DNA sequence: GTCGGCAAATGCCGAAAAGGA
DNA sequence: TCCTTTTCGGCATTTGCCGAC
């Protein structure tokens, strides 16, 4: 299907995970956080990074990622209530998905919206070469 | 290092902003930066920064009390290592925020607004400790890398 | 085809459109605004209605709307740049779609995010009964407010 | 018409909040409301409202100047029709916001925060004119109906 | 804009009528209208309106007493926010009734004569409150839609 | 947050040692660490760290002068935010080095050995600036990458 | 009314030589 | 050589009155 990323970089290297941690990973692994919708990614970034729309960075880029439907994705274990406040658990699960190198994608639930699914993208997986990326520019009719 | 994650483009941006903010050449090495901090900073530079609206007077006080800075400038003494380190933390967080956000106004606004991650404290207030400065850096790099979930 | 709405009511009547207007319609016609993704609807509401998360209404509800594949859609004309600041034009096109009653759904672009498509829903089309609605609750692991 | 838009219990809750805030019966007709406004509200009600923290002093001054209010109360005078209509505007907007938002803190907060739709003015500041009051009403109904596109 | 956007093609006619009554452009935004009301309307426009036969002296003094009107015209200050708001309410329902009935004469006759719904009060008097203004607007809307009994 | 770059169990070992050095709970948040620094650490803990040989007397003097320390102890005052900041820097680098080398002895020796990259300065001397602390962390991570 | 600054004596910081192992 | 003990010199900055916005 189609995934959406919001980041200063227009690649899928995800090298910042080698020295920066997140909710779904510990520093030292390359990783890319993506969403299923541009509003999804934008809302996640605005809420969790605490950015006001008047302070939205001008270096930020929206990247559309297209993958074939044959790609491999790993299933996340069932999550009991409280996981949104247990970063150790989510970081451990993401680290296990990344180091096992079993699949290219990991669907995870959103912590701010129900029925919303974000995705973990492992660039070290060999299927990360079939990704086609293009930047979708923010137009004056697409402001915040 | 900071440049490795910060993407040589954005890293050059950060070094240029840091040179403009603290007169540290953009090609100096990290040890050169450490030495410049230990050698001390001129109080003249701090009063110029606060006069150019770069630092709020309360931020200047967080770096050093006003009467102490007056004693420094009268005696023509460089800032102490801890005062210079507070100043460097301020200017370095400012430079990284301007490198990530792309504009000084948005960066300063984001640094001056309270954060729920800091229990209602602004990033500029986090610069009193090593760990707080590190948390601000982590947040900036999370913004830059798109770790928004 | 699944649509997402955020409103203080758990129906598809849209009667409030008979008194209050939106970006895509003028008052006097019933209409339902919806998004293709719950974060889409949430971002639209929060930005255009200027609601902080600490003030998010308790009355608000998130509705999943399931429609059959035979549902009818209309096509919006080619818009020229600057339409996000021309509410009269958007209201004109939405009023035209709602009055012609030619289709149930109208795909519209978003004024916030590129490549994002919101939807107008006409509760007076004969296909509005085929809609199946359900409320998605806000759990503390799926909340921002 | 309003009771047609405010569905489920919106209108009932709005009338209950008006009864609590302005001693206006829930079953009173709109003409009864108009006549009650023309008859004049007591200044004691206004001072009780501002004491209980329903209105801020600046909002009370928007309703009526302090000197005029003290004159009215020490003369055992009801408020004029324009003062009563301003207070009714405040109470109507407050009750409508509490009906749409579902609780008191959220409603008053949203009414007390600047909006870019109002060029950085708060909805309570928009309550100086018929037009601003109707704009606040339109915003509240857009919220209730989900017109966020 | 609360209850005046409910007519087919009547909204632009209403805006044109309002532009004839007050200097308010057809394309002016609602916030612009609010700022025009808060800037203060000129009393010269009010005396010109009561001369041109759209406001009777009693309908004029309902907006501003004659003494205060002489004070304004002499000392050269525009109408206060409340006086300008009453003038705007007058012109607003006048433009609305003109758009509904299609002519100024029948609109003025309907506005100036008492109506039973209001227990023997003219719609212009109902402009003393927010509620009475809304009632007049609802009545005009019912007339425009072709409602029966 | 370069301590998080440590592999497998490193960070956990870093938090255990840091808990033994400065009584910082292993699952405490980074903001809680900031709060602990701002509230000030007990000077008695610093004196005990010197007594147990965790710090050398010159290291303690660099953290806080001795007269000032005795004043803190008598007046029953926690350490200031910058004295506590230097103490935290010392304990943090010590715990990181102990997690990298796996033993207090080698770690303390590597921390007290001058380095060419630092113009003949020891890593413990590099803990006077944010940049020097970052350089020490980077060197520790370089060592841990190519284990040595 | 808020935010910011100025300067005197209370109060803090720690230098420095002399002493101890 | 390495480190401590205390002396008051001397640094540091509160604290309240008084300016700027």
């Amino acid at each position: 299907p189609i995934l959406w990323r919001i980041s200063a970089y227009a690649d899928l290297s995800g090298t910042g995970g080698l020295r920066v941690s997140g909710r779904w990973h510990q520093a030292g692994r390359p990783v890319v956080y993506a969403a299923t919708s541009p509003p999804g990614a934008m809302l996640e970034v605005l809420v969790h990074l605490e950015i006001d729309p008047e302070d939205f960075p001008t270096t930020m880029r929206l990247l559309r990622i297209e993958l074939p439907d044959t790609v491999s994705q790993a299933q996340l274990p069932a999550l009991q209530p409280g996981w949104s406040a247990q970063p150790e658990l989510t970081r451990t699960l993401g680290n296990r998905f990344l180091d096992d190198c079993s699949a290219l994608l990991l669907p995870v639930p959103s912590a701010i919206m129900p029925s919303t699914t974000n995705y973990l993208f492992n660039p070290r997986h060999p299927q990360a070469q079939s990704a086609k990326i293009q930047v979708e520019d923010f137009t004056p009719d697409s402001r915040l | 290092m900071l440049a490795e994650v910060l993407r040589d483009n954005g890293y050059h941006e950060y070094r240029a902003r840091l040179q403009a903010l603290l007169d540290i050449p953009e090609l100096a090495s990290d040890f050169e930066i450490h030495t410049r901090i230990t050698d001390g900073f001129a109080a003249t530079w701090l009063v110029k920064l606060t006069e150019r609206g770069v630092l709020t007077p309360v931020e200047r006080d967080q770096i050093i009390p006003l009467r102490t800075l007056k004693s420094r400038i009268e005696r023509d003494q460089p800032l102490t290592v801890d005062e210079s380190d507070r100043l460097f933390r301020s200017a370095h967080i400012t430079a990284m925020a301007e490198a990530v956000f792309g504009e000084a106004g948005k960066a300063k606004r984001w640094l001056s607004k309270p954060k729920e991650r800091f229990s209602g404290l602004t990033p500029m207030q986090m610069l009193t400790t090593q760990q707080g400065t590190t948390q601000v850096e982590e947040m900036l790099l999370q913004i830059a890398e798109g770790y928004g979930l």
